[PDB]
């Protein structure tokens, strides 16, 4: 029993719902203030009954927002896109449902052993998302690929919640559930860890 | 001992062949390299250019390798691309039943 | 990790942000990007004067990495030779052991 | 005590003696017909008192030129160039000093339990070179590494003698005794039967 976790696209959502037995269709909302919670609301519930499950994703770099929208409570997971070492930060602490690629656009994993101690007692997982991977050049693969095994080390010894994921945005970006395995594996992940990336932990968070 | 993986192509237009063949070797040589590629022994089988699914060989040890050299894998000749896995097997005989039976080979 | 000093013999002299980007490059087409993130590579110094070098990499993957080097061939259109003077565990034993020659 | 066993270009063998203890020059010679034994003979004469120890490799499509030279009893080592299948395998029945490369251009190791049981009696060695790998493209370094994996293989369980070595044709194409012996270890060596094939196995032949 696989789970996508993230995509973002109404022609990915239909595409890995062939593959996949739970597809969470994610709302990406960029942010510098904050937003009309009556028309975003409204958004969230037209979401809920056109793609069952529905997840917010904050791209952001005020932490404030990120500590405003989660205590709004909305009826959807709350993911935020990594990167920025306070979002990072901020995003564990405040107990969100998930942190997205704490690398992105990094030189650095920009997570370590205080993050990953916090993460597991706030409950908060961790995104491995592919997408970046397939939009970087050889050189970048492989920096996002070392990023990933640090943050892998990390994840596994302090027991901190994680799924793997397309991070779709087109239907190009989609990969099956074997597919996103390799991933985790490749990653250092054994073959029950990163099955459980798709199956236990997804199961749990929705 | 080797192993073979079932794929499907998912992609812009239908492929031929020659392409796919050459794909296999590019998404190895920038995944894995010449060294990694060299112990992987990846080997391109063959292709059904009706249902867009094909065949390929490796070392029983490096097969998460290749199935992550495919997902890896974004453009074969300026046209997007999505390698599927279908399934893995010892033997091409195991393989074409369980899993390309219904293409159908 | 462990470190190895190594010469660098070429046409010409180079400089640091050629050998910096020539030791990803090596190992991007030896061991592509996946074995390049297990091996873990990372330059650390030049020195333009003596043309020797030091490069980072996982215990594990030393071999690897030196294969990948001597692999290596052209340069910046400029054919080159790389030349493995030793390896150690801590930069402090590798400057003295294998370094001290030239510089350093 | 290192020993590169196959240089063919002066300005070759000047930069390997940098870095080697005793450096083996090549004579490359290319055959279809017997060669004149006065003209040859002075030849390797010249670079006997030129560059002490002197080896002869035979390039050729005919397997009789092997038992030919053979037998004119030369005073210099006898390689033979591989490649062709009645080459490799008449090169090993004569007794030859060493094969060079039996996967050279082919798309298999052109080697195989039968050819190593005949080297191991008749205490052919095989010559590992480095020359075809640096010419090659990605594609080819691949397939011929893997061919160099499965003579390694043979050559170890049979005891079979055998060596790395450059075979270079120009300056660019030399390494070192470490550089060479990073080859002996990715095709499955490990370091002290990478280190023999410089030094114990060329010791017993020069």
């Amino acid at each position: 029993y696989f789970v996508e976790m993230d995509v973002r696209d109404e022609e990915a959502h239909e595409l890995a719902s062939d593959w996949f037995d739970e597809v969470v269709f994610t709302k990406k909302l960029v942010l510098e203030d904050p937003p009309d919670w009556g028309s975003l609301k409204e958004e969230l519930k037209e979401l809920r009954g056109k793609y069952g499950k529905v997840a917010l994703l904050l791209v952001t770099r005020k932490p404030s927002l990120i500590r405003e929208v989660k205590s709004r409570n909305l009826k959807a997971l709350l993911y935020v896109q990594g990167g920025d070492m306070r979002i990072n930060r901020m995003a564990i602490e405040s107990g969100v449902d998930a942190l997205i690629s704490p690398w992105f656009g990094r030189k650095d994993p920009g997570f370590d052993h205080t993050l990953a101690g916090m993460a597991a007692r706030r409950g908060v997982a961790i995104g491995f998302s592919l997408s970046p991977l397939l939009n970087a050049n050889p050189y970048g693969r492989a920096q996002i690929l070392r990023f990933m095994m640090k943050t892998w080390q990390l994840v596994k010894k302090y027991r901190v919640p994680r799924f793997i994921t397309s991070s779709a945005e087109s239907r190009w970006e989609v990969r099956g559930p074997r597919d996103l395995m390799s991933l985790g594996i490749n990653i250092g992940m054994e073959i029950p860890e990163a099955r459980a990336s798709l199956n236990f932990y997804p199961r749990t968070i929705v | 001992k080797n192993r073979y993986i079932a794929f499907q192509v998912i992609g812009e237009r239908p492929f031929k062949k020659d392409e796919i063949k050459k794909a296999v070797w590019e998404a190895s040589l920038s995944a894995l390299g010449y060294l990694g590629s060299a112990r992987a022994k990846p080997w391109f089988i063959k292709f059904d250019e009706k249902s867009q699914t094909g065949i390929v060989r490796v070392d029983r040890k490096h097969v998460e390798e290749l199935r992550f050299a495919l997902t890896m894998l974004t453009e074969i000749n300026g046209s997007k691309v999505i390698f599927r896995t279908l399934g893995v097997s010892g033997t091409i005989k195991r393989l074409k039943r369980k899993f390309l039976a219904e293409y159908g080979w």
